[PDB]
This record gives C-alpha cells, sequence and structure tokens, in this order.
C-alpha cells in the first residue's frame, strides 16, 4: 500500500505535468492568435475610417446633389 | 530516486507555473485592449451606418 | 520539495484559475460584440452597395 | 503511511485542480478561434465597403 | 417604464401613422413617394415600445414596415426590420418569432449573403431549445446552417454548428448519422495544432455513439478503428476509460458506476454524458439479466 | 501646451464664430444655410481646447455645436458630439458631464440604437461611482442599462452590468433583490459550458446574501436549496466554507475568524467580501452576547 | 436540395439570360446599357446553383458576370465576384478555382490593396496544400504574401505565413533558405514581451534545420551561435535534448530513440518533428556503420 | 521582383506624370481641375515601388500626392497618405520617416480625432527605439502621446504607452518622474479585477525606482508606504525579495548576488531588472568600501 501509493504517485505525477505541460501550448498558442487577432483588428480601425472619412465627404457633397 | 524525481517534476513544475501564470496574465490584458479597440470600431460602424441611412434617401429621392 | 513548497503551486494555481475566471467574462463579451458587428457591417456592405448603386442611377444629364 | 497518505491525497487535489484548469484553456482557445473566423468576416467585408464609398466618393463630388 | 410607458407608447405612437393621405395618391403626384415618409415614422413607433417593453405590440410594427420596404420594393431595407421583429418577439410569442426570421431569411439568400442567414438559422433553432421544445426542427435548422458555413468556407465554425445536430440527434437515437459528424470533426481535428488536444473529446464521443443496440460487442473493433489514425488520441485516459469498459461489458455490471466513480470525480461530467452512460447501463443490464 | 495653450486656444479660436453674418439671414437667400458653415468651424473650436488641456472650455462649445445640429434638426450628428462633450466634462465639473450624456441619450433611445444608449447609461454610472459619489442613483442607471442589453440579445454582456447593480445593492441593505440577480444569473449560468466553473462564485455571493437578519438559522434550508439544481456546485470547498459556517452560526465565535484564515490565505478576499463577512460578524456576536 | 435543386436551378436561371437584346444594340440609346440590368439577373443566376449545391455551374456563371464588370470596366465591382467562383469551385475542379482567383488578384493589386491580395496568395496556396498537391507551387505563393504582410506594416501576421514556407522548405530539403526565416523569426520574437515563451519553439526548429548533411558535427558552433543572443532561450529543456544530442551524434545511437522516449512522453511530438528526427536518425546510422 | 522591378517601376510610371498640360491651366476652364486626375496616377505611381521593393523612392512620390491634396486644401485625403510614406521610409531613412509622420499629425490633430494621432506618436517613437536611437526624444512623444489617450478616456491603453515612459526613464536617471508613473498605474491597477494580479509587478518596480542615491536608507519608509493601501499586494514572494534586501542594505554585500540566485531561478528577469538590480549592486559595494 506504501510502496503502492509511492508508485501511484508516479502515474500521478507523471500525467500530472502532462496535464500542465499540456496547458503551457495552449496557454502559448492562445498568445499568438490573440496577438494575430490584433492586426486584424487594427485594419478594422484604420478601415473604418477611410471606411467613413473619404465616405463622409459624399455626405458634405450633398448639396450638390 | 522515487521521491527525488516527484521534486525533479515539482521543480520543474512549478518552472512552469511561474511562467504559466505570467503568460496567462498578459492574454489576460491582451483581450482588455481589443475589447476597448473593438469599441472604438463598434460605435463608429453604427454611426456610419446611420449617416449612410440618412444619405441613401437623399441618392433615392435625388 | 515537501508539503510547503506544494502549496505554493498549489495557491499559485489557485490564482491562475481566478485570473481566468476574469478572462473567461472578457473573451465572452466580444464574442457577441462581434457577432453583432456581423451584422453591423454587413448591412454597411448593403447600405453602401444601394447607395452607390443609386447613385449609378443619379447621373443623368451629365451632358 | 500517514506522512504520504495525508501529502499524496492532497495531490489528488491539485490534480483535480489543474483538470479544471485545463478544460477551461481548451475552451478559450476553441472559443478565440472561433471568434478568430468571425474576425475575418468582418475584414474583407469591411475592404468591400471601403471602395464602394470610395468608388462613392469620386463619382459623388462630381 | 420611462415616463408612464413612454407616453402610453407615445400616445400609440402619433396615432398609428393615420392620415397617411390614404397612403396612396395618384392626383397630384405620378413620380413621388409618401410610404418613404412612412418608413421611418413607422419604424420609430416600433422603436417607442421598447422602451415601454411592450415586445408583443413592437414586432407587430415592424413587420408592417417590414412590408412598406417589400411594399416600395426595396430588399434588404425591409429584411434588416423583420429580424428587429424576429428580436423583438423573442420575449413574445415564439411562433410569431421564428416565421418572421424565417421570412427574413429568404431575402438574405438571394442577397449574397449566407453568413447572416446562417446566423439566423442557429437563431430560430435558439428558440425550438428553450421555449417551442422541438428538438428534429431545430436539426434540420442547424443541419441547414451548417451547409452555409462550409459553402463559405468557415470550417473552424461549422463545427460549433455541427456539434449540436449531432448532440442532439444522438439522444434522438439517430447514431449512425451522428457518428459520422464526431468522425468528420475529428479527423479535420487532428490534422491541425489547433483543436489537436481538443479532438480526443469528440472520438470519446464517437466511440460513444457505437452503442445503439450492436457493435458494443464490437467495440473492440471501433476502438481499434479509433486506435489506427490519432495514436490513441496520444493515449488519454478518457480512452482508457473506454478500454477498461470493454472487459466489462461482458460481466461485472456493478463496476460500471466504479468506472465513472473514478471518472466522475476527476472530472465532472456533465447531463449530456451521464444519460449516454446511462443509457448504456441499461442495456447492460440485459447483459445482466441474461446471466441471472 | 503645444505652443502655448494651442495659439492660446487658437487665440478663442477664430473669434468665437463671430461675425457670421447675424448667425440668421432670409434677404438674399431662402433655401441656403450658413448655419452648415457654422457646424465644423464651431467643431473644430472645441477640439482645440483639448490640445491645450482646458476640458472646462471644451464642452461648451460641443454643447452649442450640439445645440447647432438640433437647430438644423439633423438627429444623429448632434449625438455624436454630445458625447464628446460628456467625454470632454469627465475630468472637469462631473454634473455637467453626466445631464449632457443624459442629453445623447434620447437620441439614441428613438434612433433604433440601444446598445449604444446602454453603453452611455453605464458611462454615466461610472461618474456616479467615482467622483459623484451617489450609489444609489448609479442603481437606477445600471438597472435601466441591463433593460437594454436583455432587449438586445446580448444576455452574457447583461450579467457584468447586472452584476453591479446587485453588486452595490448588496451593502445598500437590499439583498431580496439582489439575491434574485445572483440567482438568476447562476441559474443562467450552470446551464453554458462557458460560464460553467464562474458560477460557484455566484452562488457563494448568493448564499451570502440570506444574511439579512433572517435565513442565517435557515441557511440548511439556504444550502439546501443550493444543494439542488448544481451538484453543490461540483462541491468546491467555497461552499464547503459555508458548510462549516452553518454549524459555526450557534457557537464558538471565535472560529469566524479562523474559518477565514484558513480561506483568506488559500484565496485573498477582496474589500466587497471583506465587509460582508464582517457585517455578518456583528451579527454573529448578538449570539454571543445571548450566551453572555 | 430545397424545392427540386431549387426549382432545377431556377429552370437554368430564367433562360440563361437570353433575350438581352442582341446583349448589344445602338439604334435607339447610344447612352445607355442593358448590361448593367444583365449584370444582377446573371450574378443571382450564379447564386441560385449554391442553393442546389451545383459548385462546377456556380463558378461558371461567377465568371461570365465577372467578365460582364470587365465589360463595363469596372473594376472592383469585377474583382469580388471573381472570388465567388473561386470559393464556388474549391468543392470543385481546383485548376479552375486557383486561375480565377489568380485573376482576382491583379485587379487588387493596382487598387490599392494588397491585405487583400496575400489572404489570396494563401488561399490559393490552400488549395496546393491539399487537393493539387504540388508543394514547391505553394511556397512562391506563400513567399510572394508574406512580402505584401512585410510591405503593409503586419510584422506579427506575416510571420503565420511566413512559418509554413519555412516549414514546407524544410521536408524540400531547402534548409539553408529555412534555416534564415527562423532565425528572422525567432530573433524578431526574444524582442517583444508577446511571443517571447514562444520564440524557444523556433530556435529548435531552426537548430534542427542544421542538419543538411552538415553542421551536425559543428552543432556546439550552432548552439553557442544560439547561445548568444537569447541567455539559451532561458534554458528550455527542449535545448537540453539538443545538448545531450550533441554528445550523442558520435556514438551510442541507439540512445536517440531512448532521447525522444522521455521526450515524447513530457511532450506528444507532431509529424513534422517526427521526420525531422527520423531524417537525422538515418544519417546517425552513417556513423553507425563507419563504427561498423 | 515581380517581373523586372515591376516593369522597371512601370518604365519609371507613365513618364513621371510629365505632360500633365503644365499642371495649371486658365485658359480653357475655370472650374475644373487636373489636378484631381493627378491624384491617382501619382498615388498609383508610388504603389508600384513596394511592387518592386524600392521604399526610397516609393514615399518620395507619396509626399508630392500628399502635397497635392494639399494644394487641393481636400482635408482627409493629404493624411492618409502621409503616413503610406511614413509606413514607406521606415525601411529607408528615418530621418525622412519621423518627420512625414510628423507632417502627418498636424492634419489629424485639428481633425477631430486624437487616437489616430496618439497611434502615430508611439510610431515615431518606434523609430527612436530602434534605428535612430535617440531615447530622450521618444520620451517627450510618449508622454505627449498618453496625453491624448487621458483625453480620449482610454485609461487601459493609455498605460501600455505610460509604462514605457517610465520605462526608458529609469535608466536615463529619471526616477522621480518615473517613480510617480508606477504609483498611479498601480494605485489605479488594484482598484480593479483586471490588473489586480498584475499590480504587484508595478510597485516592485516602483520600489526598485527608490534607489537614485537616496531612500535605500529610507526603504522602510518606502514599503511601510507600500504597505499601506493594497495590503502587501497581498504579499507575494517579490515584495519578500526587497524585504530581505533591506536587511541586506547593511552589511553581506555578497549576498545580493545569493539573494537574486533564488530569484533568477524561480523566475528568469529581464534586462530591464538586471540592469536596475545591478546598478544597485554598483551603490551597495559602497557600502562594502565604507566597511573596508
Amino acid at each position: 500500500r506504501a510502496d503502492q501509493l509511492a508508485d501511484e504517485s508516479l502515474e500521478s505525477t507523471r500525467r500530472m505535468l502532462q496535464l500542465v505541460e499540456e496547458s503551457k501550448d495552449a496557454g502559448i498558442r492562445t498568445l499568438v492568435m490573440l496577438d494575430e487577432q490584433g492586426e486584424q483588428l487594427e485594419r478594422i480601425e484604420e478601415g473604418m475610417d477611410q471606411i467613413n472619412k473619404d465616405m463622409k465627404e459624399a455626405e458634405k457633397n450633398l448639396t450638390d446633389l | 530516486a522515487r521521491e527525488n524525481e516527484m521534486d525533479e517534476n515539482l521543480e520543474q513544475v512549478s518552472g512552469i507555473i511561474g511562467n504559466l501564470r505570467h503568460m496567462a496574465l498578459d492574454m489576460g490584458n491582451e483581450i482588455d485592449t481589443q475589447n476597448r479597440q473593438i469599441d472604438r470600431i463598434m460605435e463608429k460602424a453604427d454611426s456610419n451606418k446611420t449617416r449612410i441611412d440618412e444619405a441613401n434617401q437623399r441618392a433615392t429621392k435625388m | 520539495t515537501s508539503n510547503r513548497r506544494l502549496q505554493q503551486t498549489q495557491a499559485q494555481v489557485d490564482e491562475v484559475v481566478d485570473i481566468m475566471r476574469v478572462n473567461v467574462d472578457k473573451v465572452l463579451e466580444r464574442d457577441q460584440k462581434l457577432s453583432e458587428l456581423d451584422d453591423r457591417a454587413d448591412a454597411l456592405q448593403a447600405g453602401a452597395s444601394q447607395f452607390e448603386t443609386s447613385a449609378a442611377k443619379l447621373k443623368r444629364k451629365y451632358w | 503511511l500517514s506522512e504520504i497518505e495525508t501529502r499524496h491525497s492532497e495531490i489528488i487535489k491539485l490534480e483535480n485542480s489543474i483538470r479544471e484548469l485545463h478544460d477551461m484553456f481548451m475552451d478559450m482557445a476553441m472559443l478565440v478561434e472561433s471568434q478568430g473566423e468571425m474576425i475575418d468576416r468582418i475584414e474583407y467585408n469591411v475592404e468591400h465597403a471601403v471602395d464602394y464609398v470610395e468608388r462613392a466618393v469620386s463619382d459623388t463630388k462630381k | 417604464s420611462g415616463k408612464e410607458a413612454e407616453a402610453m407608447a407615445l400616445l400609440a405612437e402619433a396615432e398609428r401613422k393615420v392620415k397617411n393621405s390614404q397612403s396612396f395618391f395618384s392626383g397630384l403626384f405620378g413620380g413621388s413617394s409618401k410610404i418613404e415618409e412612412a418608413c421611418e415614422i413607422y419604424a420609430r413607433a416600433a422603436n417607442m415600445f421598447k422602451m415601454a417593453k411592450n415586445w408583443s405590440a413592437a414586432g407587430s410594427a415592424f413587420c408592417q414596415a417590414a412590408q412598406l420596404h417589400l411594399q416600395l420594393q426595396s430588399k434588404h431595407d425591409a429584411a434588416t426590420c423583420f429580424v428587429d421583429a424576429g428580436n423583438a418577439f423573442k420575449k413574445a410569442d415564439p411562433q410569431e418569432a421564428i416565421n418572421c426570421l424565417m421570412r427574413a431569411i429568404e431575402i438574405y439568400t438571394d442577397m449574397g449573403r449566407f453568413t447572416i442567414a446562417a446566423k439566423h438559422h442557429i437563431s430560430i433553432a435558439e428558440i425550438y431549445e428553450t421555449e417551442l421544445v422541438d428538438i428534429e426542427k431545430a436539426i434540420a435548422h442547424y443541419e441547414q446552417s451548417a451547409d452555409y458555413y462550409k459553402g463559405e468556407e468557415s470550417n473552424s465554425s461549422a463545427n460549433k454548428c455541427l456539434l449540436k445536430v449531432a448532440g442532439y440527434a444522438a439522444q434522438l437515437e439517430q447514431y449512425q448519422k451522428a457518428i459520422d459528424i464526431y468522425e468528420q470533426v475529428g479527423t479535420n481535428a487532428m490534422d491541425s495544432p489547433l483543436l489537436k488536444y481538443s479532438a480526443k473529446d469528440y472520438f470519446f464521443k464517437a466511440a460513444l455513439c457505437h452503442f445503439c443496440i450492436d457493435m458494443l460487442n464490437a467495440k473492440l473493433a471501433v476502438q481499434k478503428y479509433e486506435e489506427l489514425f490519432p495514436a490513441f488520441s496520444d493515449s488519454r485516459e478518457c480512452k482508457l476509460m473506454k478500454k477498461l469498459l470493454e472487459a466489462h461489458e461482458e460481466q461485472n455490471v456493478d463496476s460500471y458506476t466504479e468506472a465513472v466513480k473514478e471518472y466522475d470525480s476527476i472530472s465532472r461530467l456533465d447531463q449530456w454524458l451521464t444519460t449516454m452512460l446511462l443509457r448504456i447501463k441499461k442495456t447492460i443490464q440485459g447483459d445482466e439479466e441474461d446471466l441471472r
């Protein structure tokens, strides 16, 4: 039982890091993926502006219409 | 060699969690910047719809 | 190396869950913020595609 | 006996803790990519409507 | 709410747009429209009910406003306010919610956007899960919606739809359908760096779907076929749960609850996975009465 | 700042838009407007103060510019610069901040967008928490804002609003209100794969709200009702903290600090949870003086 | 599907736009166009096939509709429906998919947007990886696409493209090319707080690329150069795997599988990293036959 | 690159827009403009260099195109192509990069958007950190940019700017400035549920900034002031590192490296934190030579 507990603890502590080295690569995957969405979110902010300003002048030119 | 590797794993496990919190802490911050960053896009894409919707009838009746 | 240095990690993983107990809330809200921004920024196209089209229809008596 | 039966039955509480932690990242790393395609279908969708107004802004001032 | 039901819905929101000059007139103008004036004054009219939280009378004014652009034959300008009734009637009569959203779909079909349509095919299916509980109707909405996501290349977001059509089909005894979805998800999950550690969750559901009345005897033929590609899904103990469950399937049926006692402790199972094991636990007692 | 207060606010930003030709003229033109010219030259005028960091004089020029579009009766074009005064007066007189944002809301109400309105109902409530400390006024703004999010289907982002209206109502002795919010959050939290492991945090606050003067004796009736649905929230020791606290409620009142000594060490409690236990710790000494 | 192939593709979608009045006429009008009428009726025509899931006949109608705006010389209005054929022919003949997307690129080139172009240079490369398996053609598409991302400042999203052009070049024996990409990624990864703990994954691939036939003897000269900047990448055991592999490179070649037995257990290696070690394992047996 | 430098930059991109009919003509037209024609043909001209990767000749054509709209006095159309030169000259002469971006700022100042301006005040500061290494000039750009973010309510994204202006000021011996930023960040960090566990990382830098030549003797007065609000930042051992460092400051100076030997192992310190301890390690040897 005592020796067995130690043995049990071996396959405990083996899968313990194998659960938590495993938590690390998903932790680093989100950080690559979240920062990659930042420049996805950057293009929309810049785009929305030009998405608004160039578009915006046309509203000023409505008096011609 | 048995209680050694229990330490030698929980030495290197605590060498992960001191990094694993670290990397999860920026993830708790990187989203917060983006939540503000979508929020600038949010009301502006709400305005840009409303401006054009004013301008559609100003190009429909025109 | 013993019970005490385990209870460093035992309290430390308790912080990581908490920290992430905040983090699942922030990553959820932006989900529904974009999924509604889908309908805004695609009605923006059909608002703008209908617009020009009516300004392709407004080019009369140009000569 | 009792010097590790007290200890190892508390180690199982640590692995029961990380199993709660592990399923939360994989749901999160699912959910970011599950959002990572909604952020694509905005991106080129904006790149559509930029040009429809860019085609509009040259024509409207005429 | 908000100064007496927002002026008692603005005193029926400017006398229910009446005195619209018949809402039809061909004497003076032949090339003008007061119908376009009737758009905003009657779309604002629907908006005042949501301040007064009268959702039942809200969407009733959206639909005729949506009929108004359909009367003016502007397509997209009608569609975005059908959904404003469909968003309105969710906290109201849901049968009026689902068909108004259904009327909103066919405008988006021939518009050029299926993403918006697939978003509402799961929105109509949200109503079938919560209020008007009719599961097999929701199956055809999810199965239709996943066809749109696959048509628009979003293979990641297709699965979040396509899991639930396999999820609800499991307790509806449509296994051989649903056993292919979990297979085609998991085969298309192991090949990516994303979803790779999520993939072992699917095959455990997939092998669980091999328990119709059949192939629990050929569970070995299941798991050797599950051995085949993903290297035992790097041999997670979730599949080792099934491995001891194989020899369990013959004798010692009391160890079934013992097998999950060492699994529900380490991972709290949900109400889906509880019932699927419990329906196996009913069928495994047929082996108990055979032993007598 | 930036070349002498940005040219001393551009020398009062082009002589305060005076010589606008009376800003009203009906002799030459009957179908034109110099008011539209007065928009940009006076919206740029407000912008120059933010370069000089004179926020008090900034929003004073936004509001008349916001009045200018209201004078031109263009609705949306006024609303987006009321908020530019409301963003301006936050680092200024906050009573002028809140009502200008309040004037910005009613334009967005009958516009068709409550998302923008609910964003500012919590922005006005941000001012009530920080500078003009009036908590129960902020309660009605959060409670109004959550009604908009539920009206626009965002059940996830409604809660982040709806927690704080239950959060501040707790120390304002409005428990039986707030005890329903934590219940309706947590009942609507256990049903989802998201928020499931967050749900145990809510019911611990919910059971904590059962300590008005009453139902600490019926704490057993609380926790058996909390046993009922979520399987003890898979039996977190945070609820086991309450379980030993039940038998604590009769005798041995010194063990209250001992019960949190083994809990604040494992999880550093915040200033909200500190006071809620401490107000129980006051009431539990009423059981101490009863024992005498 | 959907009422008999959507009315058998709407009975060939209104008689294949025939009776377009020759689709060319200069008698009555010299300043009008029925071609603009032929746009929507023939773009809707392509849309009806996707309801009937006839993707092969779908994009055949997009391309002439894309030719139609090219006939009307409106540039952008043609480009967004070439890609609707390019999205169509992916579940069809892929050689027709890639060149129609290739024809869509040159409109976006002289338009002012390379982001859209770089998105399709990896979309065309997605087809080269899955269906028309031609790896070195996909290399030139990724290498071209990363030039667009670097031209548009997105240094983060350039790498996700630029890894795969280094990834596929590794098994194509183009190491000295690919050994510079992993170096220039990792040198530009250590300098940022984001991607710092990811950077050790790259240099392990980079040192792995020093195994052409050469510089496994100068592996010490590799790793001392890898010592140089990033402080052993804070000395991860993934580099310590290479450190024991250095003295392994001379003798005891059976310990190669032993060295990864203690590494595949702690971290399940993928099929890329498996083959790269296995091709070293072939070359290390040349040291075994030298020992004889 | 791309068919011989993109037709050798399109054979100087259509003869350098010459034969523009003098680019000025008042004979025929008095109310027309060929300058507007000269916009796109010369903005496309700058675009062809980025295909040929000639960034030095690229932005030289953007700036006159940006001068073009300034010649046409059109707001919002010159500014977005100054930055296209500013993005161009980053892989070129950086002194031409920074001032063209600087010329782009003043258009965005009186436009109504400081978010765009604060994004480029850190973009110009990115150049000062990497190529034209002049740190104290970058200090005034970050300090100006954080004033814009605080003016536009983004208190979260202000800090990511405002840390670096405190970060670079630390090694520039501007502590008493930078000691207030880390204090005002951390005081405004403990009050939020976000950034709360990040806040202990700031005060450790803040107490580290109390080592000018002074207040290492009053380090106790530092840390008791750091005791005061955030409850020892729930007593992280990172502050306990400073606690044993207090009694270290008198004697046993060899234990300084011993104190970080038990800290660099548990947490790999960066090159910022290395030098700040090392400059203390120089000053602590002044206590060693006092002991002699």
